């Protein structure tokens, strides 16, 4: 058992020291990131995020003994299309968070370096998660725009309506506009006005 | 990018609103990440261009990030102006020395 | 030898935000 | 009327798990495993032979996503090669 | 002797990584080069410089308020005649400008394009007069 | 804790100032902005848009006096003295400065811009005109202003 | 332990110092001062302290998913138009208050030292917020000039009722006038009454 | 119909806090920041890039004023440098 | 409709002092000062500069007499010249 808590002792300190390593990783890594998830880029008009619209196809449910239901496609909005104020980068999804652990013969030399690779593959593994996470946030904004070309869904539809000067004798706000978002994104289920993408 | 551009073609470029000049083909290499209005303005200041905007900034700041090596000031503003998709607009007018930025009216 | 021209005395903060207090105030009377 | 598929396998269709899960650790393949409640997904491109998927999915490049319940082996299909790949949970 | 570069790919995940960065940079531009919207600048409709000697004043102005009033003053700070025509509505134009030292020529340029289509700016130079427009 | 240097002393500015300037490499620095005067025969042949491979070592002791700042945008202009023609000395001089920034970008410095640009003789700074690029009025000169 | 009870040893006396240190500096500096922030020749006829306006440009704000309000400016009146009787200094704002703390081996001398540079800093906090107030205060005056030369903001309206020869036998006052304010300073919200004024 | 903004915000477009605040000591740029009830706010004229804002005013030299939620990182733009800031609370 | 002004300083325009009261040490200058019920009453030939005063009489003599709230630092204009003085209660 004391082999345990020395694995347990090297399990924290691998997760640290793993975290710490990829965090470097990741901020040398900086500019490169911040090319490959443009959500800055990816924004609406009226600074809106896109919807994050996730893709299965060939779908198979057996219900039961009795019954299968198949799809070919289907198409799911997840986290709905809203008035962002910054867009969001790399740094919220993928920054694995640091702290320095400061809390410590035979068998707890070997069972504390089989605690500090677990240590290590269980912070690949967060990191693992986190790149899928947000593979999967600019992989569903990116099929948004895709759909939005093809057709699929529904832009969003602002509607700016306009206050002049605002208030009474203490407080004025002299161009006070009001905007609001009043159809959200959705997808058509009308199908016959999709568009089929053609290339050569 | 390719579903995209085969449902809409892109009929016009913007080098018929930014086009090229003398010291215009001087060159850059920038690699920026915040609001346009710094990088337009070290752009048209070394450019030895009057740098003026047009419309008041949104609130929300128009960020691009320009990151390349080593291209001339003409396409660095095209560049800034297709990442300014929607929002704000680069234009050129190399008869005079402006270098102008506009931004949306929303 | 390398110098940057005016060696003055050494400032202190207080007077340094003063200063730039101080700045803000006078543009802002000259505006108005 | 049948339910169309879980809509839990367009996430575990990318990498990120169900919200409340645990993760169970796949062995010998390329493919992740959570456990949600009772039932266990992968995310994989092999091709799951024995135990038996409640539902599935196929993403753009080949990855599928299985709802299954919970066995501790799977038999694979790598590229004709029956394997097998031990979860633990 | 030289150097490699710093933080260069050299590195064989580095090298796809950073390869699918300059990738997506570009499909990124053409992206934004379809869906850009441009207009020509000889259908740009916006109001050029009139070029006239007392249009080229420097001046400065910090205000944001109702259009015609900054037109009227700005007019008569030009020596201009000042002409409104239309009907200017119970919500009004508002502009904002607010800069330094400028030429109010550009100012009166960026008035018309805070207008936008709401109203509209002409300036006649040989009478002098400078005309608001609703619509 | 936050950081005291920026990966960067007073003692190595100064030390590769007065090396540079004891290398003939001309350190000016007006108030704020700061200004590296090399001459062209030390980093290119004559009338070559083409470095020695000597000079890179000029070159890692420039951009390593370059690491040494915090800036914002780097200018690095060229001028030469004139050779057949005034086109020909600005694709010259323009070619000059584009591979001398290259090296400098793909070196470390942390600045944002770097404007590269040549001009055709435009700004002696002498009026003997002796020669070619043993002339000090070719030069490439590195102007920066060392922000905060 | 005993070094935190040594840095808080050393918090109150630096700041104490620093204390004393920016107030023999004010004071140095006392008729420039004066000359800054000239409350005096800032005063409304009748002795109205002037109201303090603050202008916030390209107000936004994101109340939830799908609506913002955003305004090109905002004026705001606190610290309405009062009479007072003698207009403020600026030692009623920059003052810091000095007393000396009569209230006192190795680790006890570094952590005193950096309980020195906190309550040095500190100092420089309270110092950094009163400079703002009084900037605060004085930058709204100079916005209450401004924008009633602008006729954004009604002046006030002062009403001296004038009284003779009152009192009963025991006490007579002569000329007794009454001044009031009627009407405060408020922000005109008819908006076409505003005073655009361009330079050269 | 939204509110307008924070009208404390022309107090933190301005140095001076909230009042009944807590300061923040933010390490790495320009910038103050407070702490009134559940929201910071700073005062900076460095850009906000990552954590959020619901709320902001900008005065006449470019002073920003944000109200966000309580951020341990500001991202910020300082010209074209992307820098973080740590607040402490 | 207001109040005159208090009859008390009909009394401490000279040097008498309120009846009931407390006195005031008062350094740095040639005043006098008295405390009659949380407000102190100070009596001078110089012009008082900080702290507002609610009342205020003068004599024939030009000698003044103030009501003002009780605070430690008279600031003055003696000729010109601005003086503190402090004052104990």
């Amino acid at each position: 058992a004391l082999k345990e808590t020395a694995l347990s002792v090297g399990a924290q300190a691998g997760l640290a020291w793993r975290a710490k390593i990829i965090d470097e990783q990741l901020n040398k890594q900086a500019r490169n990131l911040d090319a490959i998830y443009d959500f800055n880029s990816l924004v609406l008009e009226h600074n809106i995020l896109p919807p994050v619209l996730l893709e299965g196809r060939n779908t198979l449910n057996l219900a039961d003994a009795q019954s299968i239901r198949i799809s070919d496609r289907t198409y799911k909005v997840a986290k709905q299309a809203h008035f962002i104020t910054t867009p969001p980068t790399w740094r919220q999804y993928l920054w694995m968070d640091y702290v320095k652990p400061e809390a410590p013969k035979e068998i707890w030399c070997i069972y504390t370096e089989r605690g500090w690779k677990n240590g290590i593959d269980q912070a690949n593994t967060i990191l693992e998660e986190n790149i899928a996470r947000i593979k999967e946030d600019f992989g569903g904004m990116i099929l948004y725009r895709k759909l939005l070309a093809m057709n699929m869904v529904s832009p969003p539809y602002v509607s700016h309506t306009d206050l002049g000067v605002t208030g009474d004798g203490s407080e004025i706000h002299i161009d006070d506009r009001v905007l609001r978002i009043t159809a959200l994104p959705e997808l058509n289920v009308n199908s016959a006005e999709w568009r089929a993408a053609v290339a050569k | 990018a390719k579903v995209e551009k085969v449902i809409t073609p892109p009929s016009k470029d913007n080098t018929l609103t930014i086009p090229n000049a003398y010291n215009l083909q001087a060159r850059a290499s920038v690699d920026w990440s915040g609001p346009i209005e710094e990088l337009t303005a070290r752009i048209a200041k070394a450019a030895h261009f009057r740098f003026r905007v047009l419309g008041k900034s949104p609130s929300v700041p128009v960020l691009i990030s320009i990151s390349t090596k080593d291209e001339s000031l003409a396409e660095i503003l095209r560049d800034i102006d297709y990442q300014a998709g929607k929002k704000a607009s680069i234009h050129v007018y190399p008869n005079s020395q402006v270098v102008e930025l506009r931004y949306a009216k929303i | 030898k390398f110098k940057k021209p005016p060696i003055n005395n050494p400032s202190d903060d207080a007077t340094i935000k003063l200063a730039e207090a101080a700045v803000s105030v006078s543009d802002s009377m000259l505006e108005m | 009327i049948p339910p169309s598929a879980n809509d839990l396998l367009l996430h575990v269709l990318e990498g990120v798990p169900p919200p409340g899960s645990r993760r169970l650790v796949v062995s010998g393949g390329d493919a992740r495993a959570w456990l949600s409640n009772e039932k266990m997904y992968v995310r994989t491109n092999l091709t799951i032979l024995s135990p038996g998927w409640l539902a599935s999915m196929t993403s753009a490049d080949g990855t599928h996503a299985y709802e299954m319940q919970k066995s501790p082996v799977l038999l694979v299909s790598w590229h004709g090669k029956v394997m097998q790949l031990k979860v633990e949970g | 002797f030289k150097k490699p570069p710093i933080n260069n790919p050299s590195d064989d995940a580095t090298i796809k990584l950073a390869e699918a960065a300059v990738s997506v940079s570009d499909s990124m531009l053409e992206m934004a080069k379809v869906e850009k919207v441009i207009t020509p600048p000889s259908k740009d409709n916006t109001l050029t410089i009139p070029n006239a000697y007392n249009l080229q004043a420097r001046a400065s102005v910090d205000w944001s308020g109702p259009i015609e009033e900054l037109t009227a003053r700005i007019a008569k700070a030009a020596h201009f005649r000042f002409r409104v025509l239309g009907k200017s509505p119970s919500v009004p134009v508002l502009i904002s400008i607010s800069t330094k030292d400028e030429s109010l020529a550009e100012i009166l340029r960026d008035i018309d394009y805070q207008a936008g289509k709401k109203a509209s700016i002409h300036v006649y130079p040989n009478s002098q007069v400078v005309e608001l427009r609703y619509a | 804790l936050p950081c005291r240097v920026d990966g960067a002393c007073d003692a190595t500015i100064i030390k590769m100032m007065t090396d540079l300037n004891k290398k003939g490499i001309k350190v000016a620095s007006v108030g704020q902005n700061y200004l590296i005067s090399i001459p062209a025969s030390a980093l290119f042949a004559d009338q070559s848009p083409r470095l020695n491979w000597a000079s890179y070592s000029l070159l890692n002791e420039i951009a390593a006096f370059l690491k040494q700042f915090r800036k914002i945008a780097i200018t690095v202009t060229s001028y030469s003295s004139k050779y057949v023609s005034v086109k020909r000395e600005r694709a010259l001089t323009l070619a000059r400065s584009r591979v001398v920034s290259e090296y400098l970008w793909s070196q470390g410095v942390d600045s944002r811009i770097i404007f590269t640009q040549g001009l055709g003789s435009d700004k002696p700074i002498t009026s003997y005109t002796l020669g070619g690029d043993r002339s000090p009025n070719a030069r490439v000169e590195i102007t920066f202003r060392r922000a905060v």
